[PDB]
DNA sequence: GAATTCGAGCTCGGTACCCGGGGATC
DNA sequence: CACAGATCCCCGGGTACCGAGCTCGAATTC
């Protein structure tokens, strides 16, 4: 078909729909970085950098052709390329074809609509599909290499650590790992600790001995990770940068990541 | 001396010499900064070059010209003096008391004399002889009177003789509440009894009225104000004047005369040099009865124009603030004065008043010898009084009849006239023509609530600011003299800011030389505007038809016009005209106005016929004969009268109303509306036969004339004006509705299928283009229909739409109106009610009211609306892609990609995005305006930019702008200092308080809001195209967003901290090929 | 004990009118 | 003192929602 295709048919767009089903509106107003390797979504939420992976392999048919495009979501500044796979935004939605057609500075990307009829057909919402250009100029900084050491946590886990982070700028958190299993994200009135593994506050890992104690300046993790409604993921420390960042990856049905900025002030 | 004193200076001795102290050249440089001040004594001298003289000092020599017979009583002519007056052109009418007992000595006739015996009043014609001699005829008798109903004034105040009235209206000033009316007798107002009818209605029967022979019209306006205020009194608004001019039949306020034999022999009585009232060569003492028309002159005297310009210095602490002229210290500096001959249009004499030296560069002395123009006589003074006492004393010696200037009204004569009467305390009642108690004021608008202008009134002196003449002759976004001099003259001229000119004075001659200059050249700019325009004869053309001098011709508006030529008519038939107005004083309006049909908006490549009425109300107040003598509010009036034949019938705002027809009495306002129709149709039969620079002039004539026209109409319309019925405005607007209708209709019922249009016109048999035809109004407007004709050629349609307007105007008008095919576009658009742009047929864009011809917006703006709609009309390739965007509905192209041709279109916007945002941005191109139009205190809604801005200059002690201004300003960028100063003199701010003035946020160099300036690119891009998309503001709008490149950076403080995190840039700051290999070195580093 | 939810409220701006005011058009 | 008329679009500023979010707080309810 036309040159640059992604097609989402039934039963593998049921993964997509569900990796966007926790994160409501969040990832309305971002960026899409199309290309080899799939898609990125790229949105600042609180002063924050999160990113939304989308591997070529997981879409039914992912094929490109051209420097990688990017589109701002909000087609005419309301509507959302995302909005689709929203939700409950169209209950009976089956698939979702988003078609590609120009050149290189000049791309426009469409999206068209399916949803399921009885005997096995679809009718095109053509009141509701989309229709973007692609930026014409654009840039982004997206993470780099990879995590120092990085931990596995839950729900309940990841939940009371968020609740062990400051309010404002008075008070920085530390997320510093002690030897043999010492995890620990403190403040100076709350605390919380789990062990290393490689019950209840045994969190798993990998390259546990890199021990160190990060520190934050801003206290905007706790809104930022509560609105993507995070179900427990990866911790992820990168402190080989004279600005260390963490990065957290809920395993639930998306990928959604977040890169927080831990200020310079890196000792263990 | 003479019998009557002459207020002006012919004699001063001391005087308040202002002056700056720099001038005093070898004095220490601590001496230098503010003026002088405090009486001298001396008289005041000017020194024109190595020469010196006293200003008030006639004599023989002179350094201006001098037209002046006598100067403070002295007779300065050459004995023998005594020219013959055989005729003589007017151009102004004063009146003014003159006492019998004040002319003692004057040496009158008796039959003057008893013409003024307690007090009489006098009709002076100033004007010129062919020989140029100033010629000033006195015409007693010509007293004012109204009427009062007989009965009614017999009952209200019990009356046996009108002498016994007489007594009465006597004893009822005798009483008044401050001594005005002193020895008032029985006899200053002689009454007789009079047989009229009042004008409104069809059934009024003729009555008896007391006819009230007033003198001293004053006492009128007593009399007519305070006396018995529940009788009413008829004409007690119309001044003597207008007696004069009616009540012999064929005088006019504007035109040459002629003396004759007169009554039973007498003569024009030439006065005494002594007994002159005004500055005139020669005067005389006529009546009425000794003077004649002289039709058959026409032309033009000799009559001089002055064309002055001040300049002034602000001497403050702060010398950039504006100046004052009530501050001693903020003072004239110089005056320009041109002398121009109104005949011949010959500059005559180049005039510079001047405080201090000043000495004309060379360039400019060149420039002017090169020209032809006569060398400037430069005239040093040393103090600001002497200056502006001889610039009034060759006001008042040469005598110009016109004077003129740029913004002379609101500037030049307040400023001077402050001067000279807060600080100088002269008197200007005898600087006009008249020797003594002469008007010589200025009004401004003042929060007055319905002023429409700034007036002025010199007497025997005609004032025409040029900044009005040209306000309304020419649409512009800035009126300041330099954009308008562009604009007319094609002559880029340079201006001095006056925030430049204490930094030149300050210096040597030779700068102040420049000054002089430049106040030279911006006086010479305005002779030539002048003399392009040449408002005096348009307007006296005006004065003479309606019956008004020139002056109320120029300044008291329509209604004086209107007002004035049916009271002629009245006053001929037998009628008098009602006081109302004497007992008087939101978007509201008094009733309803024309239809606006609705359009079938959009893009209309097929030919559009435009049929409208010519002169519509006009010709419905013709052909229904509408007035207030033919209206019968009740059917009574008509119960003798066959329907139909011998009236019309109609609701009119529920109210049924007959109009009796000709035949049973002949409307009043058809008769005035004749003469005035006329009147311009004599102008229109000389634009085809005239240059293409005459035609525009002639068709800026024409609709002057048009609007005297349609004022007609307008009068009855006027709530609290002048001889108001709303019944006979709103039938004619009822009249216009149903005519639009019934066109509309008989369009749509005759013409429907081409064979009936062949039945018609056979000329249609080669007009058939293509298509399959059609023939239906897409749009109206009061007059106008837009007949779309689908399946006719546009080559042949106008010609046989005339065919088709003889049609209709036949089959279903009345003879007067006359319906007219007056265009074909070959494209239109539609856009909403008064809003459309068209290419008529083979040529010219028609652009109607879409803000490209709408003096709001900034020439950046203008300029790529313009590229845009011409891309849309005239580039074929977007005109196909344009009329290919009706075959969907607005909405799916949200969707699809628009056709292929409409890309040019948004290059023009890409284009302009890029110019918007490109750091030299001149920002002239981004000066957006609006005009006051109403004291800063009358808004309601206070929270506009142009007040805003009007206000930010007032704080500054700038130039203040005037109450019908344009007050440019520029939509600055919020800026944290920006949202400070505004909340300092009280988020995101409005547009009202981001609202700079150019010429500050120039000088600080505070930078444009490009946010704001290209949301209103595209503003105005999508109130006009909307037309294409379905008339979706909406659609069209994010349509239009869609071609504007978007960008995207990781912000500073942002970028700042990922470069130092060792994040390489892809995108804009690397060559292309080192982003590719950073998004190489990104992707493996992630995989 | 503790993952839902949805009432509870609460600030969110799009949308809708409304109004004055500029300034066009008959 | 001063004085033609009306209609109508669009912009700016104001105000009044209210559908939609979306964050805690005691109810269920693992
Ligand atoms: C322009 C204008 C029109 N009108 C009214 C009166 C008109 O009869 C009606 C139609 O307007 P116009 O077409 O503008 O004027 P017109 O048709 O009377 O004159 P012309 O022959 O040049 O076309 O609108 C005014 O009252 N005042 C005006 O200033
Ligand atoms: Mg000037
Ligand atoms: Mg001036
Ligand atoms: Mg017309
Ligand atoms: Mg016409
Ligand atoms: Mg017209």
């Amino acid at each position: 078909g036309a040159p640059c295709q992604v097609v989402l048919q039934g039963a593998e767009l049921n993964g997509i729909l569900q990796a966007f089903a926790p994160l409501r509106t969040s990832l309305l107003d971002s960026l899409l970085v199309m290309g080899d390797r799939g898609i990125l979504i790229h949105n600042t939420i609180f002063g924050e950098q999160v990113f939304l992976p989308l591997e070529h392999s997981q879409f039914s048919r992912y094929r490109w052709r051209g420097p990688t495009a990017a589109f701002l979501s909000l087609v005419d500044q309301k509507r959302s390329l995302l909005s689709v796979f929203r939700a409950n935004q169209y209950p009976d939605l089956r698939r979702v074809e988003l078609a590609i057609t120009g050149q290189a500075p000049f791309r426009t990307l469409v999206q068209r609509i399916w949803t399921t009829t009885s005997d096995g057909e679809a009718v095109e919402l053509a009141s509701e599909t989309l229709m973007k250009r692609e930026l014409t100029s654009f840039v982004v900084l997206v993470p780099q290499g990879t995590p120092d050491v990085q931990l596995r946590l839950t729900r309940p886990q990841l939940t009371k650590v968020l609740n062990a982070t400051g309010a404002d700028s008075a008070t920085p958190t530390t997320f510093e790992l002690g030897v043999n299993g010492k995890f620990s994200v403190f403040t100076t009135s709350t605390c919380v600790t789990f062990a290393a593994r490689e019950n209840a506050k045994t969190v798993y890992g990998e390259n546990t001995h890199r021990t160190f104690s990060v520190v934050v300046d801003d206290c905007s993790m706790r809104a930022v990770l509560r609105r993507l409604q995070v179900a427990g993921g990866t911790l992820k420390f990168f402190l080989t940068t004279p600005v260390p960042s963490l990065c957290v990856t809920a395993t639930g049905p998306n990928a959604v990541s977040a890169v927080f900025l831990l200020k310079p002030q890196k000792i263990c | 001396g003479p019998t009557q004193r002459h207020t002006y200076y012919s004699e001063c001795d001391e005087f308040r010499f202002i002056a700056p102290r720099v001038l005093d050249e070898d004095a220490p440089p601590e001496k230098r900064a503010g003026v002088h001040d405090g009486h001298l004594k001396r008289a005041p001298k000017v020194y024109c070059g190595g020469d010196e003289r006293d200003v008030l000092r006639v004599g023989s020599g002179g350094f201006w010209p001098r037209r002046s017979r006598l100067w403070g009583g002295v007779d300065h002519a050459p004995a023998g003096f005594n020219p013959t007056v055989t005729v003589f052109h007017v151009y102004d009418i004063l009146e003014n008391v003159e006492h019998a007992y004040g002319m003692r000595a004057a040496q009158f006739h008796a039959r003057f004399m008893d013409a003024i015996t307690p007090t009489g009043t006098v009709i002076t014609l100033l004007g010129l002889t062919p020989e140029g001699h100033r010629v000033a005829v006195h015409v007693y008798g010509t007293r004012q009177y109204f009427y009062m109903n007989k009965e009614e004034v017999d009952r209200h105040l019990q009356c046996r003789a009108p002498r016994d009235l007489c007594e009465r209206m006597a004893a009822a000033l005798r009483e008044s509440p401050g001594a005005s009316f002193r020895g008032i007798s029985a006899d200053h107002f002689e009454a007789e009894v009079v047989e009229r009818t009042d004008v409104y209605y069809y059934e009024t029967r003729p009555a008896l009225f007391y006819r009230v022979y007033v003198r001293s019209g004053r006492v009128l306006s007593y009399l007519c104000d305070n006396f018995c205020p529940a009788i009413k009194k008829y004409e007690g608004g119309v001044d003597a004047t207008t007696r004069f001019i009616l009540d012999n039949p064929g005088f006019v306020t504007f035109g040459w005369y002629r003396l004759k034999p007169g009554r039973n022999n007498t003569l024009a009585q030439p006065r005494a040099p002594m007994a002159f009232g005004t500055s005139s060569d020669v005067e005389f003492n006529c009546t009425a009865d000794n003077l004649a028309i002289e039709g058959g002159m026409s032309d033009l005297p000799a009559y001089k124009l002055m064309c002055f310009d001040i300049e002034c210095k602000a001497g403050g602490e702060d010398e950039l603030a504006f100046p004052v002229a009530g501050h001693p210290e903020d003072l004239v500096i110089q005056i320009s004065c041109l002398l121009y001959d109104l005949s011949t249009t010959a500059l005559e004499h180049v005039l510079l008043f001047s405080l201090g030296s000043c000495d004309l560069p060379e360039s400019h002395l060149n420039e002017l010898a090169a020209r032809g123009l006569p060398t400037p006589v430069v005239l040093e003074f040393d103090s600001e009084f002497e200056m502006l006492l001889a610039f009034m004393t060759l006001v008042k010696q040469y005598g110009p009849e016109f004077v003129t200037g740029y913004n002379i009204i609101n500037f030049d004569w307040p400023f001077l006239l402050a001067k000279l009467t807060d600080i100088y305390k002269v008197p200007l009642d005898g600087y006009g023509r008249m020797n003594g108690r002469g008007v010589f004021r200025v009004w401004d608008i003042g929060q007055s609530h319905f002023q429409k202008r700034s007036k002025i009134k010199v007497n025997g002196m005609v004032n025409i600011d040029m900044y009005g003449i040209i306000t309304d002759k020419i649409k512009l976004s800035s009126y300041k003299l330099n954009a308008v001099a562009e604009a007319v003259l094609k002559d880029k001229k340079k201006d001095l800011s006056y925030r430049d000119i204490p930094a030149y004075y300050a210096t040597g001659p030779a700068q102040r030389g420049v000054i002089g200059e430049y106040c030279i050249q911006d006086s010479l700019l305005v002779g030539q505007l002048f003399f392009k325009f040449l408002p005096h004869l348009e307007l006296s053309a005006v004065a003479r038809l309606a019956g008004i001098n020139i002056t109320r011709t120029i300044y008291d508006g329509q209604q004086i016009r209107v007002f004035t030529c049916l009271l002629r008519l009245a006053d001929q038939k037998g009628f008098i005209l009602p006081d109302t107005q004497g007992r008087f004083r939101g978007r509201h309006v008094g009733y309803q106005g024309a239809r606006v049909l609705d359009p079938t908006s959009g893009f209309h490549v097929n030919p559009v016929v435009v049929f409208d009425f010519a002169s519509l109300y006009p010709s419905i107040i013709q052909a229904h004969n509408l007035c207030f003598s033919t209206l019968s509010l009740r059917a009574d009036a008509v119960a003798h009268l066959e329907a139909g034949k011998d009236y019309l019938e109609i609701e009119v705002g529920g109210r049924r109303l007959f109009f009796v027809k000709a035949h049973v009495r002949e409307s009043l306002l058809s008769i005035l509306l004749r003469d005035w129709l006329a009147m311009r149709k004599q102008i229109r039969s000389r634009i085809p036969q005239s240059s293409p620079e005459e035609a525009v002039l002639l068709d800026k004539q024409q609709a002057a004339i048009k609007v005297v026209c349609n004022s007609v109409y307008g009068f009855t319309g006027v709530q609290h004006g002048l001889l108001p019925c709303l019944h006979v405005a709103a039938t004619v607007t009822t009249i216009g509705r149903e005519m639009l209708l019934a066109t509309r209709e008989y369009v749509h019922a005759r013409w429907a299928a081409f064979e009936q249009l062949l039945a018609d016109f056979p000329e249609a048999a080669d007009m058939r283009a293509p298509g399959p035809y059609s023939m239906r109004i897409i749009y109206g407007d009061t007059d106008s229909i837009f007949v779309l004709c689908r399946g006719l050629t546009a080559a042949g349609l106008t010609a046989m739409g005339d065919k088709m307007a003889s049609h209709i105007s036949r089959a279903l008008f009345l003879p007067p109106i006359k319906l007219e095919c007056e265009k074909t576009f070959t494209k239109l658009l539609l856009i909403a009610k008064k809003k459309y742009i068209g290419v008529i047929y083979g040529g010219k864009m028609l652009i109607k009211g879409v803000d490209l011809v709408r003096k709001n917006n900034c020439a950046f703006i203008n300029r790529t609306s313009r590229a845009l709609v011409d891309l849309l009309f005239y580039d074929d390739t977007v005109s196909g892609a344009a009329a290919a965007l009706a075959e969907r509905p607005a909405e799916e192209w949200l969707a699809r990609p628009l056709p292929e041709g409409l890309q040019a279109f948004g290059a023009v916007l890409v284009d302009a995005h890029r110019r918007i945002t490109d750091p030299e941005r001149d920002i002239q191109d981004f000066v957006l305006t609006a005009e006051l139009s109403r004291h800063p205190r009358a808004y309601t809604n206070k929270r506009l930019a142009h007040l805003t801005v009007y206000y930010k200059l007032m704080a500054r002690r700038a130039q203040v702008p005037s109450i019908k201004d344009r007050i440019p300003y520029v939509i600055v960028a919020q800026t944290r200092e920006v949202e400070e100063t505004v909340a300092r003199l009280a988020r995101k701010l409005l547009v009202s308080e981001l609202a700079e003035d150019p010429a500050y946020a120039i000088a600080h160099g505070v930078a444009l809001n490009t946010d704001y300036y290209f949301s209103h690119l595209l503003g105005a891009a999508c109130v006009t195209f909307k037309a294409l998309f379905g008339n979706n503001a909406k659609i069209t709008e994010s349509l239009l967003k869609r071609f504007i490149p978007e960008v995207w950076h990781p912000p500073d403080d942002v970028a700042a901290r990922l470069r130092a995190a060792g994040f390489g840039a892809v995108g804009a700051g690397a060559t292309a090929e080192e982003t590719r290999r950073m998004l190489h070195r990104a992707f493996d580093t992630l995989a």
